[PDB]
């Protein structure tokens, strides 16, 4: 399921990734069209911040939304 | 041996000892060398490549194999330099890597390899399979690329673009262009997005606009560009047309006064790619029946024998408010303005009453409505979310809007152009300290190629910005600069 | 009181006496097919979509169908058919 | 030059001016832009050049010589060495600027080189139809190739009357 | 005289189609439609296809009654300029 997360400046970020997928790796695909490496994007999946494996049913199995993501660095 | 010769010998061996030396130390060791053409020509050892030219050039078939492997490498850099790109600076990022490659190798052939003739036709042969490459069951992506990389660099835009600049742009996407396999699938996207970027006055210069088609007039035949110079006759001649008309008014027979400014648009028929009206039948709203009515025999007389078609879903107006307060205009299409017509004289207008002075069937009036209430100056008067035959609809009087001509989806060029320079700096910081979390120390001109390699396949950078933004990590106490040397950097994580 | 300030209307003008036609059905190619003219104009009607494809020729829907029966090039230029405009 | 033999050295004149200038543009001042833009703004005024108040020889001359190469002839050009030329050939066309002329008359003199059996050989037509397409898009060559393909199913098209008599 | 064998060409077209000289809406191979009217007087040797740049056929005739109002191809918008 292709994802419309926000961004800094109101981008959009394609995660592709359906509800069944774990968000370990599904913020990477989002990431990888706008370009922040895997370990680097701390979405914020609209109250908190996916930790480990992090099915993404946990974040309500939301189709697209709109998920803020924290630039932090430092965290690779 | 030429020094030997020319030293020992009759001027008629000058020649015949060189060759027979060849034949027995380069064509004699042929396949020894053909073996070495993949890594001398892949690793690109420029040194080497002069002397491996130089020695296959003598002897008969040496010349071939590195032929083909040049235009192999040339092929497999395309690829490679086009594999994966941005779905949003795709156009620009691919025109320009392909100019990249041809530039690097018609230097390095001119350079290197003396210009010879079959090697520039190995890099056109290269160049034509990368540039026109297509997924395996999937459409070729090149035309349309290269129409969007056109209208990109012909649209008004705040990239401080200036016209010489985008003169050099485009003689130079000539280069790129003339390896398209379809060239009259990009005419026609070029003719489509030329008939956007040209009716509504999106053009950055009338001038670039002739430029542009007559670096295609000559690039292919005048044929290529008879449509597309049809539309730029067009506009040009409808700014004449404007004037003839407004001096037609002044013809002083009666009082013909409009109330309408009706700047015209007249174009042909068969030359603009926009499709006559194949449904939506329209009434004229009762305030441009005048107009209509007026230049209909305006182009009756002063062009006899034409027959006007009327487009009305590229037609755009200004209307003003009711008196609701704060009023405002707003710059619709007329299929937006006969919904505002009957929605004057009756504050609730139904469904059924507007097709009496709309006549437009549903198809297209659901679509319009629902882009009316998209930004709500028209709501549902009843609860249904859909719109049915018999709803009703009446002013949203609490919607407002911060400008008085306020924009309706169909200076922002500025703002909007900043917006995406700052991902490009937002990125730069998410690329730099990466490199920290590598080696933990890279110098000032090293980290360059990082970043740049870091960002291949996204947005080309800026040198100037990569020093302006690695300061912003220095007052953020990211990273900072030793005294001891310039270029090494230390950072306190 | 809604009132209108300017207009950018636009419109295509084409040569009154000379009329193009769908190359099939021969008749005006915004009206109706020449079955659509005799068959089916009582029955359902306002279906002739003029048909558009890369040889970029104006064909009736059901004049273009009828043609594409046991025929598959377009009869003007004998080019291949793909009709996506 | 020689009017028996004005195409074929027109061309070749042409062409080694362009080819010993772009070496001179690149091994020497860098090949900038600007400067091969000059050469091809300079090279497309002489390649138009025509005398006043007559028209320009050029689409006539590059047809014909794009004919005499292509023609069934006698001096043994093999078709490597002609394919090189036709390649080298388009760095000529490229300039013509009124390639809507030259179109009429390779498709005036296609017809006789195909009736009359003049081509050297079938395949070398598609050698230059492809290499026009390729340089003017498919809706230039779109009735030289349709003259090309009348006579790949021609031949196959009397195979489909002789054994309609038998 | 006896042949052996004929090289004979032919070109094709279909007949639902017809080419048109569009200010007549006629048939190009017949005669045009003003020299349908009156044509005893006219000898209709003179009528003769007045193709043009713009690789357009039309009935010398119509193209000229044309071009004596108009200047330009009533296909195309283009200059008219004779050709064949
Ligand atoms: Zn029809
Ligand atoms: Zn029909
Ligand atoms: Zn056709
Ligand atoms: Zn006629
Ligand atoms: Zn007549
Ligand atoms: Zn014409």
């Amino acid at each position: 399921m292709l994802i419309k997360v926000k961004t800094l400046t109101g981008k959009e970020i394609e995660i592709d990734i359906e509800p069944t997928d774990k968000v370990e790796r599904i913020k990477e695909r989002v990431e990888e069209k706008e370009g922040i490496p895997p370990q680097q994007q701390r979405l914020i999946y609209s109250g908190k911040q996916m930790n480990d494996e992090k099915t993404a049913a946990d974040y309500k199995i939301l189709g697209g939304s709109v998920l803020h993501l924290v630039l932090a660095l430092r965290g690779g | 041996e030429e020094i030997r010769c020319r030293k020992y010998l009759h001027p008629s061996s000058y020649t015949k000892v060189i060759h027979e030396c060849q034949q027995r130390m380069v064509a004699d060791h042929l396949q020894f060398l053909h073996a070495e053409c993949h890594n001398i020509i892949r690793q690109e050892k420029k040194n080497d490549m002069a002397n491996m030219y130089v020695l296959l050039r003598a002897v008969s078939t040496g010349l071939p194999h590195m032929i083909q492997e040049l235009q192999n490498h040339i092929h497999d850099e395309g690829l490679r330099a086009t594999s994966n790109l941005t779905q949003e600076n795709m156009p620009t990022l691919f025109v320009e890597s392909v100019l990249e490659v041809h530039g690097k190798f018609v230097q390095l052939i001119n350079t290197v390899l003396n210009g010879d003739q079959h090697f520039m036709s190995a890099l056109d042969k290269a160049l034509t399979s990368v540039v026109n490459y297509r997924e395996p069951k999937s459409v070729c992506k090149a035309p349309e690329l290269l129409a969007k990389y056109c209208d990109n660099l012909l649209k008004k835009s705040a990239k401080g673009m200036t016209e010489n600049e985008v003169e050099d742009r485009l003689t130079s996407f000539i280069t790129v262009f003339k390896y398209i396999d379809d060239k009259d699938v990009f005419q026609k996207f070029y003719a489509r997005m030329l008939a956007k970027r040209l009716i509504h006055g999106l053009s950055m210069s009338m001038d670039s606009e002739e430029a542009m088609i007559n670096k295609l007039k000559q690039a292919c035949g005048y044929e290529f560009t008879s449509k597309l110079h049809r539309m730029y006759t067009d506009m040009s001649v409808s700014a004449d047309l404007n004037n003839k008309f407004n001096n037609f008014i002044k013809n002083q027979d009666t009082v013909i006064d409009l109330g309408i400014s009706f700047q015209i648009y007249v174009l042909q028929a068969g030359a603009w790619p926009l499709t006559q009206a194949p449904s939506s039948t329209f009434a004229i709203p009762q305030e441009l029946e005048k107009s209509v009515q007026m230049f209909e025999l305006f182009y009756s007389q002063h062009f006899s024998g034409r027959k006007l078609t009327w487009l009305h879903y590229l037609c755009t107006g200004e209307v003003k408010m009711n008196y609701l307060g704060k009023p405002y205009v707003a710059m619709v299409t007329t299929y937006q303005m006969a919904v505002l017509l009957a929605f004057n004289n009756s504050e609730t207008v139904s469904y059924k009453e507007l097709q009496d002075s709309t006549q437009m069937n549903e198809k297209e009036l659901t679509k319009t409505i629902k882009s009316l209430l998209d930004v709500k100056m028209i709501n549902h008067d009843s609860e249904k979310e859909d719109i049915d035959a018999e709803s009703s609809f009446s002013l949203n009087m609490n919607f407002s809007s911060k400008r008085t001509k306020f924009k309706i989806t169909t200076q922002e060029m500025e703002q909007t152009r900043s917006a995406v320079d700052e991902d490009r700096k937002m990125y730069l910081q998410a690329a730099i300290v990466r490199i920290m979390k590598a080696r933990k120390v890279l110098r000032h001109n090293a980290l360059i190629q990082e970043v740049i390699s870091q960002s291949r396949a996204r947005f080309n950078p800026s040198i100037s910005m990569i020093k302006k933004c690695i300061e912003v990590l220095i007052d953020k106490q990211y990273i900072e600069r030793s005294q001891a040397s310039a270029d090494e950097y230390s950072y306190v994580a | 009181r809604f009132e209108v300030k300017k207009w950018n209307a636009v419109a295509l003008w084409a040569w009154d006496i000379v009329v193009d036609n769908c190359a099939i059905c021969r008749n005006h190619i915004m009206d109706l097919c020449i079955e659509c003219q005799a068959n089916q104009a009582s029955a359902t009607s306002e279906e002739c979509t003029v048909a558009w494809g890369v040889c970029n020729h104006a064909f009736h829907f059901h004049c273009i169908s009828r043609w594409l029966k046991t025929r598959q090039v377009c009869p003007l230029d004998n080019r291949e058919w793909e009709f996506q405009k």
